[PDB]
């Protein structure tokens, strides 16, 4: 039977400060007991001040940032250049991991 | 959702139906009424799988209702017995089924009698002196063999269902917590709140 | 006959001309916009005496930051306020946050060209869509049966807006505060209405950024023009 | 005249009379005016107000990083032609990691108005479009009318007495093709050339919109005090 | 690409008149006669080989046509509309009745899926009706022999004998004169071959005439042995050979 | 009347008169041809300077189908682009169910059955462009030319628009003057001069010549543009010529 | 005065989009003719290549349908393209259907159905086409059967299309009458073509080169059509006697 | 488009009417008038046919009166085709009702289903509406005998005797001289008879020319049974009420 | 399907399938609406054209809705049912999810998004009715009544007038009608609209029906003799 998740592995790691935050991750990827790459950035830009990390299958992850990257740029869009907050960005989040609900994206999200 | 009776005696029809809502280990209500009026002189008491019961129950409820409006008349017991019967066999062979067992019991304004219908999942129809659904029916159908008469009155009606009652709480091993009984007759439906 | 979606000659879509027209018929709206809130105002025109006046509900909430003012077939309006509503309701739940007014606005004129042979006509009336966010603050915008929408400082539509806009024209100036703003829209209804104005034929509202979008009482709005009645009696 | 009723009617010279009516719109319009240098591109686009209450009707949009159009005529169709550029736009990057060509997309706007031509029910988009942009080959302009035609220029200019400024650019054309590596003498050009398309009114600070992008320059658009330099 | 005549071509005039149902009967009057008598044991039906050109082959253009073996029917009108409801008629036979009861139609229920298909054409949209008048004859075991008229309206009327077409009015007089209750199916042919011979100008013989009978069972037409209760088709068209024999006895 | 004012109603003539209607504006556009060679074909196009502000080389107007065929058209430039982009579809279903490229006549009709079906209908408009087109199959090198009715055959030469007559004429003498044929790079020259000659009926505006060709031997049977040196060959061929 | 624009009933009982589409089959200024041999049909129709431009031999208005069924049209070339298309479809799918090459005569019949369906049906128009299917049938034999705009088809023992169709069906009628015979008594398929090109140039009074004619010829198991230089041999035995 | 030859049959004139419904109406006054009387003890149903002639086969012949179910039948009056796809889906709907409340339909409900398909015609779809009107005989145990009217607009109404088709006007003033309330099923049969002898355009009326049928709780042990005339019957009546 | 705009707009601003819609409501049967201080009256003209009539079976002009709300109309017959069916539907289905009966004026606000929809779909006509809904809101003692028409607008009324010769009526009621003392009882009530009804029904009581609807679904109709009393207390008053 095909089986339509992986596990690449990793770890992340967000911490808040009092007028900053990071989101740390490893750069390792792997399948199994093999390393497919020594240095994959998990750890992403997404613009607006926003950073964004979904680890777990490596796939639904470059999925979904993919997505909300464009959400972000959509954003822009319809609402006039207006900064996308963490609080709304959340949310966007949310809808987006429970769109699919019954065919998940195999992935622990932070932002 | 455990425990329903009905008996047709001379004039009237009574429905006893257990007052228990079980969810898994605790038992979360002791004063559920697992009924609907119908209309006037029809009464429908169901058990089954949870939502399921109570969702077409209300959905049966909603188009006699809207049938008695649109026709200012009220359908017979036999004919809305018929209606539920297709809701039901239609049910069965859908993507999901409504798991709900029924018992309708009404007073036919027209015959002047009383009438009892029991309706399973599947649809199967039935009219009946006296009927139950589920594992009641295993104790309380001998019973009602044994003591039943068509010319009994709604007290005897009412003290044989206490004797059915009294066989259930001793031999069965669910605390169903009583049963909330209604007798439906010539002046409609009213509800014996001592049992 | 001919298509609904017909350009004329001018260029310009018939179908759409003709709503204005319709929109020309209709009771007057007026939105005058300040820094201490917007104020909508309407004529209820009612047909009958025996008509109970307080059910002519011709300003609408549609979120607590955003109000809505009619003028035309006023009918029409209601499939244009669900929408907004059901949008401004929507991005609240993708966004956890209030709706830019040019945002709702936008969603609302989009409906406005699906028509042809979607629905079988333009929508037969025009809307102030007043409101206040944290980016632009507060915000009056005029929404056509063409899609279309301006942002105005202030405007009238209905059956007396030109002769209101020409008013608003000499009146507006940006230090007008909201006390002033609700006595302007008054005396403008007043002068383009046909029926001497009152409680029970005119209805005020305004949306502040404290306390939100309210539809005016009939005894706040008498007092109003009570103040206004002594005040040109003033000079 | 009896071929005019809708656009699947050709006239007996071979006419399409509800694209020209649409094409009419365009010339009611507001000014608006496009053009290039070999770094940069430039739209500059006079907007109309309704009154003096009025705010002044935008005439800029941006569809991508690299690349947005000014309008002319029906804004809600703008509006509709824009949202489908920047869904294009934003294909070829998900899809393709690619920045759409400037050229291609102004295929792909000549093949979505042809559509509303040729078949009964619809109508011809009534607006007209400048694109710029920058793309793998540098500077581009493209002028969209929505009988389908999208033509790629050094400059031109669309709306009411667009003739003036579309004149001015045939004499500039030498000059300020050259303008490379300079975008405030780009639109000091372009705003230049839409003072030819005037009558009675000039530019204030918020009649006047400009956009400019490049070779180091996202597509941006400025309006209020930042066009008061220009002015 | 698109289909958008989804709204009726026939609609009913000031004065109550569905016009293209009387132009499609108008059509009908323009056609070539055709006639229907019925016997006490049989029906025929009749009608003329108008031949478009001599070098065509008339043969191979069939007027009168089987719909079940029990029952055929003849046409005044539009050919290519006739063709077309004889192939509709074959199948309606077949999916709303025989594939349901394991037999064929009877008579008037056949004549009553062909009214519909008419009717339809009178009221969907996009369509114009049928330009044809069927007479459909037939026999069932438990109405015995029959004759039906069916008009572009989709209205269907029995008849003991009837015309339609060219010559309808002076045919129908001719058989109003010769009809009785007693009649034999031979008598019925005979009576058949004299009022066609008055509506047809040129040639009158088996070549230019079709013929069909609803008659006795034919075992021999069958194909196969075997079966007692399959006793053969009652429908039979008359040959080119056996028309002629009956037009000497003329 | 009223015959003409519907599209797929037959006039009393037997005609169609939208579909003549959509013939006048191709006669209203720019010149375009197509010249069969030896071994390819070659298609020419007129394009009309309306300003110094075109880019010139920019605003392509030929265009190519799968790798092997080009097609050129006058008329109404969008109608074109549409029957390019459907002949694309056409071709690719094809190639992706048999394998071989499509061969030109079994391309060309692909284009004319579906012009032919905006004849059909009134809820559509016809076709408002000629189009010429052709390359090199498995065959040999083809040229026709398809019109706003779905007609369409094979050719020697094809011209349409504006110029057609005068180009017409050109053709008809390079057919006259070479029954063994004439070379690719011969086509090229010839295209360009009867463009150059046909422009007497455009020659208010000046305009861009733009020339492409298919041929066996010069391209690999592939569709490729005339860029360059070999362009500026033919225009100063053309040049000469005129002169 | 729609009823003359669309496919209902004008007052008359007539539909004159039908009519006017017979009309649209003239409009080549083209004339057909089919003859029967014994072991073969023979279809003959004018070329006109009046272009020197023109490619003549893409010119043509005679189509193989199938390997035994030949279609010659009379009437402009799309729709006799539209209505080849569709007969070659119809054709293969009903070969797939029931296992069996489709008959000439049933073709015909469907590719009629589908033209009364035009004369119906108001979005449709009428192909502007007169359809001649012809074949070497294997059950009837040599088979001729012609379909038109109002969806009318009958069988043939020879026919002619076009504008001087009348001329030609005379010339035809009278040798029919002499020989009273349904067909050409001829053994080769050649002759029946000399025959087919003779006849025609006595009925239109007009001599014929290779390039003027196109023909067609169907025997038992295909249908095909004759080259230029075919045509010449068929020319010079035709002046040689 | 197609625009160009659409009719629009859904509309209203500037007057509020329904063009087509009114046509409609002006179609069905030319057709053979059939009268419904109402008694206590019964209903009768009578109806004049159209086509007079001598080779018409009576006996198997049915333009006018149809039956819906063992209860309900109907007299139709306009386009007898349009009348039978009515027809067919009103037994449909009647059978439906059965199926469901295991009840035969009460008349009313299966007179309004009907109503409501024919009102459809005239709001939405584009289609011509049904060129009919019906007269609705039938019984059931809440109103006993009804008689209903239906036409083309969809519109129904009651009736105690009523006419529709060919000279209603001159048809429902002697209904309206000679009813009375206590009036029985044999005296409605002959009033019936009377009210076509004297509104019919033909010369003299005949058995030939007459569908004939009554609805009677008259059958053995309080049933009701449907009678619809063979033409023997309706000349037997014709002769017992003096009309020929 | 079907979708040719019908309803559509003409150079003046009007549309006119709207407006004929509403001349169809004009050659209705006049209803009327009356409402007291705790009941409401719903009048009814029936046209006396019409005898030999079977009243028991016949299409009562009011029509229950639910058990507290009715609807009255003046129009096309055929197209009321599809409204009323519409909102029996709808009352049952708020029942359902809500659990409380419907409001009246969210009953009439149904109705007219129902009239609305019908003036901007394609393929369709508008409704040829205007209707009167009355009734009372659950656990509720003030009396509602509303008013709908083609083009879907809806109001409230203290009393109203629609369909033939409503505008005389309406006059009746304007000035016999007072908002500071309305119909303090059942008769009061009931007597203004007979009232009302005989300014232009001019026939005695067969033409005149009344529904009273009071609190808590307490929905009576009266029958002829009942009315006919009224009749005759209204014109030996009316003899002086
Ligand atoms: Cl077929």
């Amino acid at each position: 039977q095909f089986n339509p998740y992986g596990d690449n592995g990793g770890t992340i790691l967000g911490i808040a400060g009092e007028d900053f935050a990071v989101l740390a991750g490893d750069t390792r990827n792997i399948t199994d007991y093999s390393i497919n790459s020594r240095y994959e950035p998990k750890v992403f830009d997404c613009g607006d001040n926003i950073v964004m990390s979904a680890n777990g299958f490596a796939a639904d992850g470059d999925a979904l940032v993919k997505r909300f990257k464009n959400s972000v740029k959509w954003y822009h869009f319809d609402h006039n250049d207006k900064k996308l907050s963490i609080n709304s960005a959340a949310r966007n989040i949310q809808h987006l991991l429970y769109g699919k609900r019954f065919f998940p994206y195999y992935v622990h999200t932070i932002i | 959702m455990d425990i329903i009776l009905g008996i047709r005696v001379q004039d009237s029809v009574i429905l006893a139906s257990s007052k228990a809502v079980t969810r898994g280990i605790s038992v979360l209500k002791d004063s559920d009424d697992k009924t609907r009026q119908l209309s006037p002189h029809t009464l429908m008491s169901f058990a089954g799988e949870a939502g399921d019961t109570v969702q077409f129950a209300e959905y049966i409820q909603a188009n006699i209702q809207l049938y008695s409006i649109r026709e200012d008349y009220e359908l017979s017991p036999q004919a809305v017995s018929s209606f539920v019967r297709q809701e039901l066999a239609k049910s069965i062979r859908s993507r999901r089924p409504y798991q709900v067992n029924v018992l309708i019991g009404g007073y036919d304004k027209k015959k002047n009698k009383p009438e009892l219908y029991q309706i399973d999942y599947l649809g199967t129809k039935v009219e009946l002196p006296y009927g139950a659904h589920g594992y009641s029916g295993f104790y309380t159908f001998s019973l009602l063999d044994h003591h039943y008469r068509p010319d009994m009155t709604t007290e005897e009606g009412l003290d044989l269902l206490k004797l059915c009652v009294q066989e259930l709480e001793k031999r069965m091993p669910m605390d169903f917590k009583g049963v909330i009984v209604k007798i439906v007759d010539k002046d409609g439906i009213r509800q014996v709140d001592d049992f | 006959d001919r298509g609904v979606s017909t350009f004329s000659p001018e260029g310009r879509l018939f179908q759409v001309e003709y709503s204005l027209e319709a929109i020309k018929l209709g009771s007057t709206a007026i939105g005058i916009a300040t820094k201490e809130g917007v104020v909508l105002g309407v004529e209820k025109r009612a047909t009958s005496p025996l008509l109970e006046s307080d059910s002519i509900e011709k300003i609408v909430e549609i979120d607590r930051h955003i109000g809505c003012a009619m003028s035309g077939l006023t009918a029409d309006a209601r499939s244009m306020i669900e929408h907004a509503r059901t949008a401004a309701v929507t991005h609240n739940l993708y966004y956890d946050e209030d709706i830019n007014v040019e945002s709702l606005t936008q969603s609302v004129c989009d409906l406005a060209l699906r028509f042809g042979e979607l629905m079988s006509r333009p929508f037969g009336v025009a809307l102030l869509i007043a409101g206040h966010d944290a980016d632009d603050g507060y915000q009056l915008f005029h929404a056509e049966p063409s899609g279309t929408f301006y942002r105005y400082n202030a405007k009238a539509i209905g059956s007396g807006s030109e002769g209101a806009q020409a008013e608003l024209l000499n009146e507006w100036h940006s230090s007008l505060t909201l006390k002033e703003a609700e006595l302007l829209v008054l005396k403008i209804l007043k002068q383009v209405m046909e029926e001497k104005l009152d409680e029970n034929n005119a209805q005020l509202s305004c949306i502040t950024k404290q306390d939100g979008f309210k539809i005016y009482d009939n005894e706040k709005t008498a007092e109003l023009i009570k103040e206004l009645k002594e005040k040109e009696a003033a000079e | 005249n009896n071929y005019d009723g809708d656009t699947v009617t050709f006239s007996p010279t071979g006419r399409l009379f509800q694209v020209e009516y649409a094409l009419e719109a365009i010339k009611q319009g507001s000014v608006t005016v496009g053009l290039r240098s070999n770094t940069h591109a430039v739209l500059v686009a006079l907007k109309r107000n309704a009154d003096e209450l009025s705010s002044y009707q935008k005439k800029i949009i941006k569809c991508d990083e690299h690349m947005g159009l000014s309008l002319a005529g029906l804004a809600p169709d703008a509006r509709v032609l824009s949202n489908y550029l920047r869904q294009q736009c934003n294909y070829s990057s998900l899809v393709f990691n690619r920045k759409l060509a400037v050229e291609r997309a102004g295929h792909l706007l000549c093949d979505k108005a042809q559509k509303n031509t040729q078949s009964y029910g619809g109508r011809p988009y009534g607006v007209g479009l400048l694109i710029i942009g920058y793309d793998k080959s540098g500077a581009h302009l493209l002028e969209f009318q929505p009988s389908g035609n999208v033509t790629e220029l050094y400059g031109t200019a669309i709306g009411a007495r667009s003739q003036g400024a579309k004149t001015y650019l045939e004499r500039t054309l030498d000059t300020f093709i050259k303008i490379d590596g300079n975008p405030d003498e780009l639109i000091k050009a372009g705003v230049e050339a839409i003072s030819q398309s005037l009558r009675d009114e000039s530019l204030t600070v918020d009649n006047l919109s400009i956009a400019i992008v490049g070779k180091d320059t996202p597509f941006t658009i400025y309006d209020g005090e930042a066009v008061a330099k220009y002015i | 690409m698109t289909d958008r005549y989804s709204f009726s071509l026939t609609t009913f005039s000031p004065s109550g008149k569905l016009g293209q149902i009387d132009y499609a009967l108008t059509a009908v009057k323009q056609g070539v006669t055709s006639l229907g008598i019925k016997a006490t044991n049989g029906v025929v039906i009749a009608t003329e080989k108008k031949s478009s050109s001599p070098l065509a082959m008339s043969e191979t253009l069939s007027k009168v046509s089987l719909l079940t073996p029990d029952i055929g029917a003849v046409y005044s009108g539009m050919g290519p509309d006739y063709r077309v409801l004889v192939d509709k008629s074959r199948k309606v036979a077949h999916t709303s009745y025989k594939r349901i009861y394991g037999e064929y139609p009877p008579t008037k229920l056949l004549v009553s899926e062909v009214a519909k298909i008419m009717q339809e054409a009178t009221q969907s949209g996009g369509v114009r009706p049928f330009g044809v008048s069927l007479l459909i004859a037939g026999h069932d075991e438990f109405n015995g022999f029959s004759l039906y008229q069916v008009d572009p309206s989709g209205s269907y009327f029995p008849w003991k004998a009837t015309a339609i077409g060219k010559g309808s009015v002076a045919a129908k007089t001719f058989l109003e004169k010769r009809w009785n209750d007693e009649l034999e199916l031979e008598d019925a042919i005979h009576i058949a071959l004299l009022t066609l011979k008055e509506s047809v100008e040129g040639e009158f013989n088996g070549d230019t005439i079709e013929l069909a009978i609803i008659g006795d069972e034919n075992p021999d037409l069958l194909g196969y042995t075997g079966i007692p209760t399959d006793k053969g088709p009652r429908f039979r068209k008359l040959t080119s050979q056996e028309i002629n024999d009956r037009l000497e006895a003329l | 009347t009223g015959y003409d004012l519907s599209n797929s109603v037959f006039s009393p003539d037997g005609r169609n008169f939208q579909v003549e209607y959509a013939v006048k504006a191709v006669e209203n556009g720019t010149t375009s041809i197509g010249i069969k060679c030896n071994d390819g074909v070659v298609f020419a196009v007129e394009k009309l300077i309306t300003s110094k502000l075109l880019v010139p080389q920019k605003n392509v107007k030929i265009q190519v189908v799968d790798r092997h065929i080009g097609c050129v058209y006058s008329g109404l430039i969008p109608d074109g682009r549409h029957l390019v982009n459907r002949g694309r579809e056409e071709a690719a279903s094809f190639k992706k169910l048999y394998k071989t490229p499509i061969p030109i006549p079994a391309f060309a009709d692909r284009l004319g059955q579906y012009v032919q079906a905006h004849t059909l209908y009134n809820s559509v408009r016809p076709f408002g462009v000629s189009t010429i087109f052709g390359g090199v199959d498995k065959n040999g090198a083809h040229l026709y030319m398809l019109e706003p009715s779905g007609s369409y055959w094979g050719y020697k030469g094809a011209a349409t628009g504006k110029g057609r007559q005068s180009a017409k004429a050109e053709l008809e003498k390079l057919v006259d003057h070479h029954p063994e044929g004439l070379s690719a790079r011969e086509a090229v020259k010839q295209a360009a001069k009867i463009i150059y000659l046909a422009h007497e009926d455009n020659k208010e505006k000046d305009f861009e010549l733009e020339i492409s060709w298919c041929s066996l031997s010069e391209t690999n049977g592939l569709h490729k543009f005339v860029k360059g040196d070999l362009l500026q060959e033919a225009i100063d061929f053309a040049q000469k010529e005129i002169n | 005065g729609y009823d003359r624009h669309i496919t209902i009933f004008s007052p008359e009982g007539r539909l004159y989009q039908v009519e006017y589409a017979f009309k649209a089959t003239n409009q080549t200024n083209i004339n057909s003719l089919a003859v029967r041999g014994k072991d073969c049909t023979v279809v003959i129709s004018q070329k006109k290549v009046p272009d020197k431009l023109l490619d003549p031999t893409t010119v043509s208005y005679i189509f193989c349908i199938s390997r035994t069924i030949g279609m010659v049209v009379n009437g402009p070339i799309p729709d006799a393209r539209n209505a080849a298309l569709r007969a070659k479809a119809e054709a293969a799918e009903f070969r797939y259907k029931y296992g069996y090459d489709m008959p000439c005569d049933v073709l015909a019949k469907r590719m009629a159905n589908l033209s009364q369906i035009y004369t119906q049906r108001a979005y449709m128009r009428p192909l502007g086409v007169i359809l001649t299917f012809v074949s070497v049938d294997e059950e009837l034999g040599p088979s001729i059967y012609k379909t038109d705009p109002a969806g009318y088809y009958v069988g043939y023992k020879a026919t002619a299309t076009g504008p001087k169709q009348q001329e030609i069906t005379t010339n035809l009628e009278n040798h029919f009458k002499k020989s009273k015979i349904d067909h050409i008594n001829e053994e080769s398929w050649e002759k029946v073509v000399e025959f087919a090109i003779t006849h025609m140039i006595d009925a239109l009074g007009t001599e014929f080169s290779k390039n003027d004619l196109e023909v067609g010829v169907a025997t038992k198991d295909k249908f095909f059509t004759l080259s230029a230089e075919n045509i010449e041999e068929r020319l010079v035995a035709i002046a040689e006697q | 488009g197609s625009r160009r030859y659409d009719s629009r049959t859904t509309i209203f004139s500037p007057e509020g009417r329904l063009y087509q419904v009114e046509y409609a109406l002006e179609s069905i006054s030319h057709a053979g008038t059939a009268i419904g009387i109402m008694a206590s003890d019964g209903i009768v149903l009578a109806a004049e046919r159209k086509v007079t002639s001598t080779l018409l086969e009576q006996d198997t012949s049915t333009e006018k009166l149809y039956k819906l179910n063992d209860k309900i039948a109907v007299a139709v009056a306009g386009l007898t085709a349009d009348a039978e796809i009515l027809i067919n889906t009103a037994r449909i709907h009647a059978q439906n009702y059965l199926k469901t409340y295991n009840e035969d339909i009460p008349v009313e409900i299966l007179v309004r289903r009907l109503s409501d398909i024919k009102q459809g015609y005239t709001q939405h779809g584009g289609l011509r509406p049904f060129g009919v009107s019906f007269i609705y005989a039938g019984y059931d145990d809440r109103y006993g005998y009804q008689l209903y009217t239906s036409n083309p607009s969809g519109n129904y109404t009651g009736w105690k005797a009523i006419s529709v088709g060919a000279n209603t006007s001159a048809a429902q003033t002697l209904l309206q001289m000679d009813y009375k309330d206590d009036m029985k099923v044999d005296d409605a049969i002959e009033l019936a008879l009377k009210t076509l002898s004297k509104t019919t355009d033909s010369s003299a009326l005949t058995y030939d020319r007459l569908e004939f049928a009554t609805i009677r709780k008259g059958a053995n042990d309080g049933e009701v049974y449907q009678k619809i005339f063979k033409p023997q019957e309706i000349k037997d009546i014709l002769v017992k009420t003096g009309i020929t | 399907g079907y979708d040719r705009a019908l309803s559509i707009f003409s150079p003046d601003g009007h549309i006119f399938q709207v407006e004929y819609a509403l001349e169809a409501v004009k050659r209705g049967t006049c209803a009327v609406g009356v409402k007291g201080k705790n009941c409401v009256v719903l009048g009814c003209e029936r046209r006396s054209t019409l005898k030999l009539q079977d009243t028991r079976i016949t299409p009562s002009k009011v029509s229950k809705i639910d058990s507290h709300v009715v609807l009255s109309f003046s129009g096309l017959n055929a197209d009321s049912r599809i409204l009323i069916e519409k909102a029996r539907v709808e009352a049952q289905s708020h029942r359902l999810t809500l659990e409380d009966p419907v409001t009246v004026e969210y009953l009439t606000r149904y109705v007219a998004g129902v009239q609305q929809r019908y003036t901007q779909s394609g393929g369709v006509r508008p409704f040829g009715v205007s209707t009167l809904i009355a009734g009372f809101d659950p656990r509720d003692d003030e009396p509602k009544l509303y008013q709908t028409e083609p083009s879907g607008i809806y109001s409230s009324w203290s009393a109203q007038t629609i369909g033939r010769n409503s505008k005389t009526v309406r006059e009746f009621l304007e000035k016999n009608y007072d908002r500071k003392e309305p119909p303090a009882t059942v008769e009061e009530c009931v007597k203004l609209t007979v009232r009302s009804l005989l300014e232009v029904v001019q026939t005695g009581a067969k033409n005149i029906e009344i529904t009273v609807v009071k609190p808590d679904s307490d929905i009576v109709a009266l029958s002829s003799e009942e009315i006919n009393q009224y009749v005759t207390q209204i014109e030996q008053e009316k003899q002086e």
